[PDB]
């Protein structure tokens, strides 16, 4: 054979988790929608696709700096009307089930939804109804193997690094409002612990801190927070009052005139909350 | 040893061509040289770098216009002791007064910066 | 050659005459075609590595070759390769239809020089001669990985106008050793394409003087089928007409 | 092409002094602006940009907004944006700024004290009454056209103070913004977006606090409380020459802006009013 | 004289076309705008109002022109037509419009002999002389540039002219043969292709 | 021979004086410059110390630092 024996190659990966959607039914072929970003080698590990139809919500770029640092962050894509479990931009272990149909999906979603948020009865249950189910020795097994370990890699790559991240000193963030006198920040730190190593890795990925304090210096991005976190975990909610309105201008004369080439300000609604503190760069 | 030589009118200054380094011992003597080379400024090197190469611990400004700087360096076998360096270079921390470097190093820079014209 | 222009106001009869040596743009044109070529014919090599690879077999090309044991291994390889270059010249054929025979010959009185991969019918159905002594002595003779082979203007025009770039156990000696193993083997499927299409007494006629693949085979290659490998080059025997007169 | 760059009606009556005017193109730009982008820039530190509100399919509704050039360090003085008419004479180096701008300044905040102080003075220039006259006439006809203009009084709901949560009380933004001149109140209103909008009872928020400051001092890039926003900013060299010929760069950017964000406007029964 | 009359309409026509550019507000000039990839809208801008604008002068009593257009800027050989730059095809109703941007900033960045050539010019010393005692801008370069892209776009529009009014097989085989239009003028005024001449000859 | 730099410096810029002493109105160069200084009678050509080669995108000037040390 070619290759050295064994000799892992190197090459590019896909990283969103939701790549790896298959049918079961393998007489009924499925591509799963991914967007190309998938293929960047950055923090995030969910495509663009993905997070937008599951998570409501749009990847985007905050420039820091002399040295241009460009700190991750997403963006709301959730309208000024939407309330309710409509509000919640990502679900809490205690109702992602609900928030995600996942009746109206497809059985490898719902166990990769099973293997994020840790529930490992769930992800039991779908192990073994698919091993009574359909033709499972013959390919159906080894594609919910593959799938699997997939997800699984993905979280192992993940957790470790979330964990070091969590007990470390260097670096510290504090997902709350940080207007202490408020009510609707609440035990944020605490919800965020409640949540998954791979997710927790997601809401550092997409929520930017009110505030950056690097070494001595302290950057606010923000005199206010554009969302929250409870128990039904991150939402697209205002602490203080009224929704911020956004027009979604796109996805799912004399003005003109006056107005041509023109800076123009976006109506973009990004994720604003908690605290977070560095030591020296680290980047 | 081999990997370097002593820069003539210095007993504790020497470079290693290889590294391309001069290195100004901080406390300690140079022994047993039976070579030494001529101080020269091609000796140093102007480092190339789209950006600035980043430097740690105490760095010293030598000369702004030639991008000229000494970074403390301790050998990790613990010798104290001081590069110089020139080349597109930025320090992590405040830059530092010469004036800070004790008299030994400061002789021996003296004697290679300033041309016995 | 060269051409002329001439650039001309309809109302006016102020004309500007300017002059292009084609040169230039035939220099275009063979780097052109040179860089095509080459990249076609890498990619039909990697692809025939890729799909030896795929076959999954542990030891290298070589080493299959001298292990006289495993004939199954050198069987399914010669077969892996002659179903490959007759898709190449008939691309909607993935398969070979009629079973195939193997043998793996193991003497001089046994191998035919000049022919180490070799058809025969018994009668009901085709059988493969291999001389794996011989595609070992030629997989073995060492290469030269150094010396370069080859109008000195054009040369040095494509000298100076393209340009250069500065966990495989693939090295130019293991893709040399794939080389010649295709080429042997189309070779040999040559032989085979006339045997089948013009009777076993043609294929002895081409055995005995391949000139006759000229016409045997052009008339269907040339029209419809990618190029003989060796197309590539025009191959030629040093001081043949010496030689031929000896 | 109606210029009204306003501060490029500056003539170096001076003959040693040429006056370059390098101000930016859009003065020719027939909006609700009277100062183009130069100008802003320069004595206001504000630079111009646009808001789109509805933009789906022809209702375009464009709010007008300038941002801040203001860091996160500067304070009082350096921080106050549009100084009022008790301050802008400290605030602005009026000394160090070309004597028709600073007759600019004293008419746009009502100076006439300063006015004829500076006609007196150029009353004692070398060439006074040849052409010197003829510039304080030119220059002071076009400022006074342009504040007549901008004055709605000559021949609405929008509220600046009116959003401050935490404040003890009182608000009187709006009533200096009432004491500022039609030309400042109107350089406010086009440059100021107010936090809240409300039409016909239907209330759009932009933003969850305002960004802006408004006090006797001015406008002020401060914000209602904390520390301040984050607001960051050939001749061949020995150094240009760069080496051998040999990280979010796949997603797009949000502006590290401070938009100036402050106020609430009402509309009432109208409805989307583009005329 | 004479000549020098329809000299000055040519010259106003390319200062029309520089008025379009204007109003579209380039910050960078052509040349840089078509080396720059990532300026797909500016590009697809560019053309669709160079198209535009030859169509108002080609039809002067016509304004109408397509408001909605889809495009293309094509980078790879095997995406691009020796003599056709720009392409007009259609993917079963939706009209595609095609660009070779390589071959745009290959023909930009190409040295003009400006100053190489010499030609014939109001010249009078007495008055160079007479003058003497009495006593934003374009360069020529810019100028033959500005003239390339907008005469390259005539030639597209003209096949784009063939295929709106005859069809995609008639555009088809206008791009294979463009002895329809030797004869052009026969609107067609208004287009800087008719003005002049240009001719190969074997050499 | 170590700081390259400056020799690709002084060798544009006198290339440049030359092109605009030929052509007064450029004072730049347009396409940037690619530059190589060889070390070796097996890589420098004689009778041209000073040549040009593009890399198909973009022209690189090829310096023979030893003929030009030694005519100097
Ligand atoms: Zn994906």
């Amino acid at each position: 054979l070619v290759p050295v024996g064994m000799a892992p190659r190197q090459m590019r990966v896909n990283r969103c988790i939701f790549a790896s959607i298959v049918s079961f039914d393998a007489c009924i072929t499925y591509k799963s929608p991914c967007s190309p970003d998938a293929y960047h080698d950055d923090g995030w590990f969910i495509c663009n696709n993905h997070l937008i139809k599951r998570f409501k919500m749009s990847k985007m770029v905050l420039p820091i700096f002399d040295n241009q640092f460009k700190m991750t962050i997403a963006r709301h894509l959730v309208g000024n009307k939407e309330r309710g479990i409509k509000r919640i931009l990502i679900p809490s272990a205690t109702n992602y089930q609900d928030v995600f149909n996942l009746n109206s999906m497809m059985q490898a979603e719902q166990l990769i939804f099973h293997l994020i948020y840790n529930n490992e009865n769930a992800v039991n249950t779908i192990c073994d109804n698919l091993k009574y189910t359909e033709g499972f020795t013959s390919n159906t097994q080894r594609v919910i193997h593959s799938v699997y370990a997939t997800t699984k890699s993905i979280l192992d790559t993940t957790n470790p690094n979330t964990f070091c991240s969590r007990v470390s000193r260097d670096e510290l963030r504090f997902f709350d409002v940080t207007n202490a006198r408020a009510l609707r920040g609440g035990a944020g730190d605490q919800l965020f612990n409640n949540y998954s190593g791979f997710l927790q890795n997601l809401i550092r990925r997409a929520v930017a801190p009110e505030y950056l304090q690097i070494d001595t210096e302290e950057l606010r991005f923000r005199n206010c927070a554009t969302c929250i976190i409870d128990e039904t975990g991150l939402v697209a909610s205002v602490p203080d009052g009224p929704e911020l309105y956004n027009p979604i201008r796109s996805s799912d004369r004399e003005l003109d005139r006056t107005l041509s080439g023109y800076e123009e300000y976006p109506t973009y609604v990004p994720l604003f909350l908690g605290y977070q503190i560095i030591n020296s760069e680290n980047n | 040893s081999k990997d370097f030589l002593q820069l003539k009118g210095t007993m504790n200054a020497f470079y290693a061509p290889k590294q391309r380094i001069l290195s100004i011992l901080a406390v300690n003597r140079l022994f047993g040289a039976t070579e030494t080379i001529d101080f020269h400024p091609n000796l140093l090197v102007y480092r190339q770098s789209s950006p600035p190469v980043r430097l740690t611990g105490d760095v010293y400004v030598v000369d702004k216009n030639e991008k000229v700087f000494l970074v403390k360096h301790v050998f990790s076998n613990t010798v104290p002791a001081y590069l110089l360096i020139r080349g597109d270079y930025e320090s992590s921390s405040d830059l530092k007064s010469l004036r800070d470097l004790n008299p030994w190093v400061q002789n021996t820079l003296l004697k290679l910066l300033i041309p016995d014209s | 050659n060269k051409v002329r222009t001439v650039t001309e106001i309809v109302n006016s009869d102020e004309k500007i005459q300017k002059t292009y040596e084609l040169a230039e743009f035939d220099l275009k044109n063979l780097s052109s075609l040179e860089s095509y070529e080459t990249l076609k014919i890498k990619l039909a090599l990697s692809k025939y590595m890729a799909m030896l690879s795929t076959l999954e077999m542990t030891q290298p090309l070589l080493e299959i070759f001298r292990n006289k044991a495993d004939t199954r291994q050198i069987a399914a390889v010669v077969f892996s390769t002659l179903a490959f270059i007759h898709n190449r010249f008939h691309p909607l054929v993935t398969n070979f239809t009629n079973k195939m025979e193997f043998v793996v010959t193991e003497t001089n009185d046994t191998s035919i020089p000049g022919e180490p991969i070799l058809f025969t019918e018994n009668e009901g159905v085709l059988l493969c001669s291999v001389d794996r002594p011989s595609i070992v002595k030629m997989l073995s003779r060492e290469f030269d990985t150094e010396a370069l082979v080859n109008n000195c203007n054009v040369r040095i025009a494509k000298t100076f106008g393209a340009s250069k770039r500065k966990d495989f156990s693939i090295t130019e000696v293991e893709a040399t050793q794939y080389l010649t193993l295709l080429l042997t083997v189309e070779h040999a499927y040559l032989h085979y394409y006339i045997f089948k299409n013009y009777g076993v007494f043609e294929y002895c006629k081409s055995l005995t003087d391949h000139s006759l693949f000229t016409n045997k085979l052009r008339s269907t290659m040339s029209t419809k089928t990618s190029n003989l490998l060796l197309s590539k080059f025009k191959f030629t025997i040093e001081d043949f007409d010496k030689i031929n007169s000896n």
